[PDB]
């Protein structure tokens, strides 16, 4: 029941600082370290530093030049990690961790991501892709939502609440040459569930604060 | 970067048994606990082997580390579709590069799945997009496999170079593969051709949608 639970993706300027926290549950919060590493998109893990919840010892990666700095709140069991005077090389999902001894580091948070970028958030532009007598074949018809210009990363999409998850594929985000990104996400249904079945797709862009439910429907 | 040397890629059968190795020296794997994790594409890395060899909680036993030297191997038995991620090793480390170092990770694949040719879906520009002066043509590639396709676009007959993008296939929740590739047009672009097609390429042969305004 080892819980570790991150704050949300953010957008930050260069030069900029980041704070991310890192919510633990299920063990004694001072019973064990907790590590940051980060990972660069597609690319593999560099290990940032670790701090000890019970006695405050802190240890940085030296690659990072001093920029990071590591605190924990044990009232509310929740880590934080600072770095500060941000560049886009720094741009990376961020773990938090926890650490010891035998175990090394064992359990993981979900990861936040941190795009360092001169440009403004911008949500998404939602469309709806109907299904028709051209998207259906032999039984069963692809329907789907196009979640257009938005930026940064991440953007996530469910079906009818949640409700609907067999037969639906989220396509991986491309990068425009307007630097934004475009995504779509498909579902395929039953024809003969076209009449009498609804779909809405929840579109959520956390860094802009935004949310969409585009309804689609028959042309 | 990576202190700890492991193959970028590693691959099987099903029902093979994979190895994948970590070398490093006497200050790290020779003299310290190794640590293994395996990774799926957007999650986190997650513990596999602890302290060279342990398994913690709900880790099946066909998944061993082990060490030797200043060397360590991840072995997987009874490989499946399902183990197709990353895998990274890691070490306490004892000299300045210490305290703590990875292994540069290596994908495995999992060969000998069943070939499918991809289905091919062409979405038009939706109304909305058309009555906020935009059009995008989406083409959805699904349920194939190897995970490789080309995509080309014509207007017409004519090929279409600007206005392309295309992404990596990646796994469906059915273990095959999806891809995506879209067209970015003008309303009157759009409007102005009899038809527009969106041509697959999978395994040398090709599957090619149509669709007309």
């Amino acid at each position: 029941q080892v819980q570790l639970v991150q704050s949300g993706a953010e957008v930050k300027k260069p030069g900029a600082s980041v704070k991310v926290s890192c919510k633990a549950s299920g063990y004694i919060f001072t019973s064990h370290g907790i590590s940051w590493v980060r990972q660069a998109p597609g690319q593999g893990l560099e290990w940032m530093g670790w701090i000890s919840v019970y006695n405050g010892y802190t240890n940085y990666a030296q690659n990072l030049q001093g920029r990071v700095t590591m605190t924990t709140d044990t009232s509310t069991s929740t880590a934080y990690m600072e770095l500060r005077s941000l560049r886009s090389d720094d741009t990376a999902v961020y773990f938090c961790a926890r650490a010891s001894q035998i175990r090394g580091v064992d359990y993981w948070g979900q990861g936040t991501l941190v795009t360092v970028s001169s440009a403004s958030t911008k949500g998404p532009s939602v469309f709806p892709l109907a299904p028709s007598s051209k998207s259906t074949s032999g039984g069963t018809a692809a329907l789907g939502c196009l979640v257009k210009d938005y930026f940064p990363e991440p953007v996530t999409v469910s079906w009818n609440s949640g409700a609907l998850t067999s037969g639906v594929h989220t396509f991986p985000a491309v990068l425009q040459s307007s630097g934004l990104y475009s995504l779509s996400s498909v579902v395929t249904v039953p024809s003969s569930s076209l009449g009498t079945q609804t779909y809405i797709c929840n579109v959520n862009h956390k860094p802009s604060n935004t949310k969409v439910d585009k309804r689609v429907e028959p042309k | 970067q990576s202190v700890l040397t492991q193959p970028p890629s590693a691959s099987g059968t099903p029902g093979q048994r994979v190895t994948i190795s970590c070398s490093g020296s006497s200050s790290n794997i020779g003299s310290n606990y190794v640590y293994w994790y395996q990774q799926f594409p957007g999650t986190a890395p997650k513990l596999l082997i602890y302290g060279n060899n342990q398994r913690p909680s709900g880790v099946p036993d066909r998944f061993s580390g082990s060490k030797s030297g200043t060397s360590a191997s991840l072995a997987i038995s009874g490989l499946r579709s399902e183990d197709e991620a990353d895998y990274y090793c890691a070490a306490w480390d004892d000299s300045l590069s210490g305290p703590w170092v990875f292994g540069g990770g290596t994908q495995v694949t999992v060969l000998g799945q069943p070939k499918a040719a991809p289905s091919v879906t062409l979405f038009p520009p939706s109304s909305e997009e058309l009555q906020a002066n935009k059009a995008t043509l989406v083409c959805l590639i699904s349920d194939f496999y190897p995970g490789a396709v080309t995509v080309a676009w014509k207007a017409d007959s004519s090929p279409v170079k600007a206005g392309v993008e295309t992404t990596t296939p990646s796994k469906q929740s059915n273990n095959k593969y999806a891809a995506s590739s879209y067209l970015s047009l003008t309303p009157e672009q759009w409007k102005s051709h009899r038809s527009y097609s969106c041509q697959v390429t999978h395994e040398g042969s090709t599957v090619e949608k149509t669709v007309a305004p």
